[PDB]
RNA sequence: GUGAAGAGGGAAACAACCCAGACCGCCAGCUAAGGUCCCAAAGUCAUGGUUAAGUGGGAAACGAUGUGGGAAGGCCCAGAC
RNA sequence: CGAUGUCGGCUCAUCACAUCCUGGGGCUGAAGUAGGUCCCAAGGGUAUGGCUGUUCGCCAUUUAAAGUGGUACGCGAGCUG
RNA sequence: UGCUGAAAGCAUCUAAGCACGAAACUUGCCCCGAGAUGAGUUCUCCCUGACUCCUUGAGAGUCCUGAAGGAACGUUGAAGA
């Protein structure tokens, strides 16, 4: 299915043979189920979960009622996961990090870090034009953006300067290292999207 | 035309049934069903079978002359049961049957396990020869052709899977 | 096989067939005579 | 005398069902596009949407002559750098069977606000069941 | 001959191609070229055939038991192919 | 002609298939290895240097390959000159 | 490349029927995405007061009530012109 969990920096695990494997520390608290969507009502089978804890005020009535339907505490944010036919869950059930104990590799999805209005050099790996040798006011500019009369136009999906980052991205098949049940952690090899404190939708590897 | 005008004999213990155009021939070896073409018209006449071209349609004789030749093989199939004699030529090559799965070793890195769809009774008189039997000419012919298509004859030593009746043209080194 | 625009019956065992619209010439003796199109 | 012209308020639009099982696509689509426009009606006016609401159920089962089940291609551009997407008549019904009658009718109607307005009336369907039981849509052939 | 110096209908759009020469009006009818299942006015019109390639809806030398018509020419009851 | 900035390079490309590599096949004067030609295939990839303004070309060394073309012989209100 | 199999006693991969078959094509993988005007679904939340007025209408009014929620303002951010 998958679990939601906040990113908590990175560390390295020293394996006894030698290798210092770089790991991301994902805290994965008791992900508790708010709604069980199914084929009768919704036309698909899925579960909506929550985690963390909002203060008793910042949650609105429409959202707070939604939590009373299930009976769970008002966790911060809400996410959904599609069920894989065989598995079936109940409302108000608390899923833990133990689901990732059996699995080897995981797809971690998150929100990548916001770089802002990035140029074509940074955003699309464009080559900067000659820094000197005559050059005039066009070092880091894109250069040409089209042909001539023929298209009489720039084509759609042209690589240009714009908003870089702050987008949902998925790093696939990251190898799990340790599943700390007691501290509610999930140590995965490598680096995952977003800054410390950002939410990570972790799930088992679709590319098996 | 000429084939179409030559009634098919139906031996005893062979239940033929005409569900409109859908023909069902049952016998000792197996039950066979054939959804025949709409342009063909078929009936029972005395002991033998009769195949007539439908008036109105363009190509009758061509369609019925097929039906005749199909049902001729279909009647012989349920009566006798068709067989094919395949042989594996070349050193290191091996053929062995376990249940309904033929284990071909044809010098590959992995042993090939060929499945047998439908009622096809596979046998092995020797380790380098596959004799397989059944009701349908179609399925046997296909199975045989797959088992062949795993390793066609090398036209130098005649190596690979071959039909027993087939001749193979080999050539010299230049 | 060849794809020449004027396929012909080269030897005695060659044979003309029309498969999927395309005229092909198939042969028993020499596979060289096998050819397509035209 | 100034001739009569149908008044959008006074138009009394009727509902119909057409089972498209074993029908010729174009000759169905033509008769559909005839009614949708409001041609058959004696109070026809080209600038008012006089035509009737039609439900075309069993769209997936529509028939085509010749080799057009395979041969007939539906080209469309994606509005992109070099994105020309094609799809055969088999592959079209395989995915979206409602599109076949839709596209076959849309072309036969006029092009413009009223042309789009008179398409809205058409209600194609893959399954035999239709949820428009409330209007009492009578049988049409 | 037409345009230039001529509008109008057709040939998708198309000065010169086909039809036809605008004095003005009318919410009348008959026809030309060209058309008549829908976009779009008017025949899913009638009779006897042909095409199976989407030909119609670009093209040659040359290629082939594609398929229709014909007019002939090789053999039989000693039974040829 | 009351101006449509002409070669080459850089930056940015994009389409065609008459495919240079990679993928699937037929024949072969195809033992294997490696080819030769031909067929389908445009998904992705497709040098860095020396010389010269060069395009091209020759040369050194790589590479699986170092494809042929269209795009105002693509691209100067993007740069160089 | 085949299997069965006519037309054409045979033959032949096809005219009926039945299989294989590539980085192409449709999915699978990632992202955006109901302004998808064809504007889908599920879930929860909140409003349950009077009066006159005339061409009695989804009319126009008037005392009161102002909810859910939002915006604004402030402290601000690994969000951002
Ligand atoms: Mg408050
Ligand atoms: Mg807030
Ligand atoms: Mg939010
Ligand atoms: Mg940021
Ligand atoms: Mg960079
Ligand atoms: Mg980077
Ligand atoms: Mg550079
Ligand atoms: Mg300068
Ligand atoms: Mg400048
Ligand atoms: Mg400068
Ligand atoms: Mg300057
Ligand atoms: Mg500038
Ligand atoms: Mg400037
Ligand atoms: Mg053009
Ligand atoms: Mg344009
Ligand atoms: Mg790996
Ligand atoms: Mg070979
Ligand atoms: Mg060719
Ligand atoms: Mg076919
Ligand atoms: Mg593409
Ligand atoms: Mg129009
Ligand atoms: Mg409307
Ligand atoms: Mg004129
Ligand atoms: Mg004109
Ligand atoms: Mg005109
Ligand atoms: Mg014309
Ligand atoms: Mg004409
Ligand atoms: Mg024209
Ligand atoms: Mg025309
Ligand atoms: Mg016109
Ligand atoms: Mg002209
Ligand atoms: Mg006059
Ligand atoms: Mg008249
Ligand atoms: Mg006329
Ligand atoms: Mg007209
Ligand atoms: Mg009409
Ligand atoms: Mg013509
Ligand atoms: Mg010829
Ligand atoms: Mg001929
Ligand atoms: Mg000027
Ligand atoms: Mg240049
Ligand atoms: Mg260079
Ligand atoms: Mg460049
Ligand atoms: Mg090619
Ligand atoms: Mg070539
Ligand atoms: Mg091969
Ligand atoms: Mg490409
Ligand atoms: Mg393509
Ligand atoms: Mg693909
Ligand atoms: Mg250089
Ligand atoms: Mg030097
Ligand atoms: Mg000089
Ligand atoms: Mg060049
Ligand atoms: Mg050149
Ligand atoms: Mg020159
Ligand atoms: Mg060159
Ligand atoms: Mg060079
Ligand atoms: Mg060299
Ligand atoms: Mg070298
Ligand atoms: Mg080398
Ligand atoms: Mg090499
Ligand atoms: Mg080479
Ligand atoms: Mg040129
Ligand atoms: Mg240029
Ligand atoms: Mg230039
Ligand atoms: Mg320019
Ligand atoms: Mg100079
Ligand atoms: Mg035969
Ligand atoms: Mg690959
Ligand atoms: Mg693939
Ligand atoms: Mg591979
Ligand atoms: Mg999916
Ligand atoms: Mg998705
Ligand atoms: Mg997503
Ligand atoms: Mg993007
Ligand atoms: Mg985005
Ligand atoms: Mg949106
Ligand atoms: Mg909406
Ligand atoms: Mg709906
Ligand atoms: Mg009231
Ligand atoms: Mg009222
Ligand atoms: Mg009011
Ligand atoms: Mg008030
Ligand atoms: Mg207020
Ligand atoms: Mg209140
Ligand atoms: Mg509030
Ligand atoms: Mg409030
Ligand atoms: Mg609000
Ligand atoms: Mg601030």
């Amino acid at each position: 299915i998958g679990l939601v969990g906040k990113k908590v920096g990175m560390t390295r695990i020293f394996t006894e043979d030698g290798v210092s494997i770089p790991v991301t520390v994902i805290e994965v608290e008791a992900n508790r189920v708010t709604q069980v969507k199914d084929l009768a009502n919704d036309g698909y089978r899925a579960i909506q979960v929550t985690t963390g804890a909002k203060k008793a005020n910042r949650v609105t009535k429409p959202e707070a009622g939604h939590f009373a339907k299930a009976g769970v505490e008002a966790g911060r944010g809400l996410w959904e996961f599609r069920l894989a036919e065989g598995e079936e869950f109940t409302v108000g059930q608390s899923i833990s990090v133990e689901l990732f104990a059996d699995v080897k590799k995981v797809d971690v999805t998150g929100t990548s870090k916001g770089k802002g209005f990035a140029g074509t050099v940074k955003r699309w790996n464009f080559r900067t034009q000659d820094a000197t040798h005559g050059n005039s006011l066009s070092h880091r500019v894109p250069g040409s953006i089209g042909q001539n009369q023929t298209p009489g136009k720039v084509f759609k999906g042209k690589k240009m300067a714009g908003q870089m980052g702050n987008e949902r991205v998925t790093v696939q098949s990251l190898d799990v290292v340790r599943v700390d049940a007691e501290r509610n952690l999930l140590l995965v090899k490598g680096a995952v999207p977003g800054a410390t404190g950002s939410d990570l939708i972790v799930k088992p590897a679709v590319k098996a | 035309s000429r084939v179409a005008k030559a009634p098919v004999v139906v031996p005893a213990g062979v239940d033929v049934k005409i569900n409109g155009q859908v023909i069902t021939i049952k016998g000792k070896n197996g039950e066979l069903t054939r959804t025949l073409n709409d342009a063909v018209e078929v009936k029972h006449a005395d002991n033998t079978l009769t195949f007539g071209p439908r008036d109105g349609y363009a190509d009758g004789w061509a369609q019925a002359g097929t039906a005749r030749a199909l049902l001729n093989s279909m009647v012989i199939g349920v009566t006798e049961g068709f067989t094919k004699k395949l042989q594996l030529v070349g050193v290191g090559y091996r053929a062995a049957v376990k249940g309904n799965v033929i284990n071909l070793s044809l010098g590959f890195s992995h042993p090939v396990d060929h499945q047998l769809p439908a009622g096809i009774t596979a046998e092995c008189p020797t380790q380098t020869e596959i004799v397989l039997k059944g009701a349908d000419k179609q399925v046997i012919g296909q199975v045989a052709a797959d088992l062949r298509a795993y390793r066609r004859p090398e036209p130098y030593k005649g190596k690979g899977v071959r039909y027993a009746d087939e001749v193979v043209r080999t050539k010299e080194a230049k | 096989m060849k794809v020449r625009a004027s396929v012909k019956k080269l030897c005695r065992n060659c044979k003309i067939v029309k498969r999927d619209g395309v005229i092909r010439v198939i042969c028993s003796a020499e596979p060289k005579h096998k050819q397509r199109q035209g | 005398m100034k001739t009569f012209t149908a008044k959008p308020e006074t138009v009394k639009r009727d509902w119909y069902v057409v089972d498209a099982t074993g029908k010729t696509l174009g000759r169905l689509a033509t008769e559909l596009a005839r009614r949708l426009r409001g041609k058959h009606k004696a109070e026809y006016t080209p600038h008012v949407d006089t035509g009737d609401y039609i439900i075309v159920l069993n769209a997936d089962k529509v028939a085509v002559t010749g080799n057009k089940r395979t041969d007939k291609v539906y080209y469309h551009h994606t509005g992109h750098i070099g994105g020309i997407k094609q799809a055969t008549f088999e592959e079209m019904i395989a995915r979206r069977p409602e599109r076949v009658i839709e596209i076959a009718v849309k072309g036969m109607l006029p092009k413009g606000p009223l042309g789009r307005a008179m398409f809205r009336k058409l209600k194609v369907y893959a399954g035999n069941e239709h949820n428009h039981a409330a209007q009492q849509p009578q049988v049409l052939d």
